[PDB]
């Protein structure tokens, strides 16, 4: 079938969709079919194309308001401007200067604002099974359902630790703390990385 | 340098 409206979708409304380079753009919805028990979403980009997307590749053109937003949320978030899908995996509280923490698909974190967020139109029940990187995927999945039981390292500015990347491990320093994420300095390069402290990739006892 |  062809559809107009669709819960809170409606045919000719603004939106973001998804593109195959993995960032999100302004469009519009043009179309709204059913397949079975299945719903695909025809958008029209306000630059290039049009694409027909699953309900989890299309997000509202709006913030949400905060108390819609859960650890877990899926959400498209301003990724440093370009917009990139992620979930999210703090809200604002004292702890992280009111603010959101967002764990983005491809493994990038970082602390964002609420007018930094659009919020996924028809999320995955269980939100991260449309994240592509398997083992970003399973630790998204071990994350959001173990919370908030959330183990992580202290680490304070000047410490020397091993981190991991890319398969080794590195001496390295901690820069700076924010929130949940350390500052990394990676001494071989000396260039850094911001780390959620919770990850297996920090080993101060070594 | 990528994530991660």
């Amino acid at each position: 079938e062809n559809l107009y409206f669709q819960g809170d979708l409606i045919v000719s409304m603004r939106i973001l969709g998804k593109k195959r380079t993995k960032t999100w753009h302004k469009g519009t919805l043009i179309a709204i079919q059913t397949v079975g028990p299945g719903k695909k979403y025809k958008v029209k980009f306000d630059n290039k194309g049009k694409s027909l997307l699953s309900g989890n590749h299309i997000a509202y053109d709006y913030h949400p308001p905060a108390d819609k937003l859960y650890v877990g949320s899926r959400v498209v978030a301003k990724y440093k401007v370009w917009l990139y899908a992620g979930i999210v995996a703090e809200t604002p509280n004292v702890k992280n200067k009111l603010r959101f923490l967002i764990f983005f698909d491809d493994g990038y974190a970082s602390y964002v604002t609420q007018s930094e967020l659009y919020p996924i139109c028809r999320p995955l029940k269980k939100t991260w099974e449309d994240i592509e990187d398997i083992s970003c995927r399973d630790f998204i999945e071990e994350y959001v359902t173990a919370y908030p039981n959330r183990p992580m390292v202290l680490l304070k500015s000047g410490q020397l630790i091993k981190t991991e990347w890319e398969g080794t491990w590195w001496k390295s320093r901690v820069e700076e703390v924010d929130g949940s994420l350390v500052r990394i300095l990676f001494l071989d390069d000396k260039r850094c990385e911001w780390i959620y402290r919770g990850s297996t990739r920090l080993e101060p006892m070594f | 340098k990528s994530t991660x």
